[PDB]
């Protein structure tokens, strides 16, 4: 599964 | 901006024999950026009936697929796969080699 | 062995052609089980393998509105990038991400892993003790500042530690006998005469899983690197890999060179030599 946390735009 | 040129590999899924029904590949590798153009030859006319991987890459983060077509080789018959890109003054054509 | 769980995803601007292309796929070991196209019809995770099919409509509607978050934070970074680095408007640009996870052979976990990079450079990457980032430039420091900020490196952690390897073990439980297997190579030598002065031997792995693989040449016993040529592994499209490697001999001396292959599913390294 995908993470669906620490995922941010640069 | 990093440009890499392609590896290209053309071969058979199995080993070939004359008259028996197998994949021809395409496999291009360790390029970037990722836009490229690969075609499948017969005799020198493109194949249309070609499938490719999904684009994914490398540990140096260069790009790769492959591309395979159904096809009977024979004795006879000349396969080539086309690559352009724009690390390329001109398209490549490398010839399907049964030992390679 | 050991076992991995990595996404890669790649997202291309196209200046004066509308939205990023964007693709994600995602591998346990070497073998691909899901992706997603912003070019196909189903604008939907999809399963490319057999095991994973299994999972329920809320597997397959989660994953595709996390792919979809995951499409429209790149497309926000392309345009944050092209600021960073006042590049124009009429180039294209590449933004990739990759990350995962390993177990080792208790299934625990071993490591994790969260790189980026920027036209195919490292742009930021988070170190091994899953706490601190490296920054490759002054344009990296910001968005380091940022996540810093946002404790992105803890959000990481908990899922790479966790969901990652919670997930990777279901996978490998699931899919057995597609993951746990380990397939030999199936070996051969082939000889082709150049000329009256020299000829060539190729020695030949096939259909073997997992790719990694050694192939050598030895002439007397000798490692020998000089007059020899080894091609990338390549996938034969049906699940295993193949890969060879050849070398140019004087004419007649074919019988002092041997090959030899190493391979997780050999218990002992193979010796080739050519026999007519």
């Amino acid at each position: 599964e995908l993470a669906a946390i620490g995922i941010l735009t640069v | 901006m990093i440009q890499r040129t392609p590896k290209i590999q053309v071969y058979s899924r199995h080993p070939a024999e004359n008259g028996k029904s197998n994949f021809l590949n395409c496999y291009v590798s360790g390029f970037h950026p990722s836009d490229i153009e690969v075609d499948l030859l017969k005799n020198g006319e493109r194949i249309e009936k070609v499938e490719h991987s999904d684009l994914s890459f490398s540990k140096d983060w260069s790009f790769y697929l492959l591309y395979y077509t159904e096809f009977t080789p024979t004795e006879k018959d000349e396969y080539a796969c086309r690559v352009n890109h724009v690390t390329l003054s001109q398209p490549k054509i490398v010839k399907w080699d049964r030992d390679m | 062995g050991s076992h991995s769980m990595r996404y890669f995803f790649t997202s291309v601007s196209r200046p004066g052609r509308g939205e990023p292309r964007f693709i994600a796929v995602g591998y346990v070991d070497d073998t691909q089980f899901v992706r997603f196209d912003s070019d196909a019809a189903s604008q939907r995770m999809e399963p490319r393998a057999p095991w994973i099919e299994q999972e329920g409509p809320e597997y397959w509607d989660g994953e595709t509105r996390k792919v979809k978050a995951h499409s429209q934070t790149h497309r926000v970074d392309l345009g944050t990038l092209r600021g960073y680095y006042n590049q124009s408007e009429a180039g294209s640009h590449t933004v990739q991400r990759m990350y995962g996870c390993d177990v080792g052979s208790d299934w625990r976990f071993l490591r994790g892993y969260h790189q980026y990079a920027y036209d195919g450079k490292d742009y930021i990457a988070l170190k091994e003790d899953l706490r601190s980032w490296t920054a490759a430039d002054m344009a990296a420091q910001t968005t380091k500042h940022k996540w810093e900020a946002a404790h992105v490196a803890e959000q990481l952690r908990a899922y790479l530690e966790g969901t990652c390897v919670e997930w990777l073990r279901r996978y490998l439980e699931n899919g057995k006998e597609t993951l746990q297997r380990t397939d030999a190579p199936k070996t051969h030598m082939t000889h082709h005469a150049v000329s009256d002065h020299e000829a060539t031997l190729r020695c030949w792995a096939l259909s073997f899983y997992p790719a990694e693989i050694t192939l050598t040449w030895q002439r007397d016993g000798e490692d020998q690197t000089q007059d020899t040529e080894l091609v990338e592994t390549r996938p034969a499209g049906d699940g295993t890999f193949q890969k060879w490697a050849a070398v140019v001999v004087p004419s007649g001396q074919e019988q002092r060179y041997t090959c030899h292959v190493q391979h997780e599913g050999l218990p002992k390294p193979l010796t080739l030599r050519w026999e007519p």
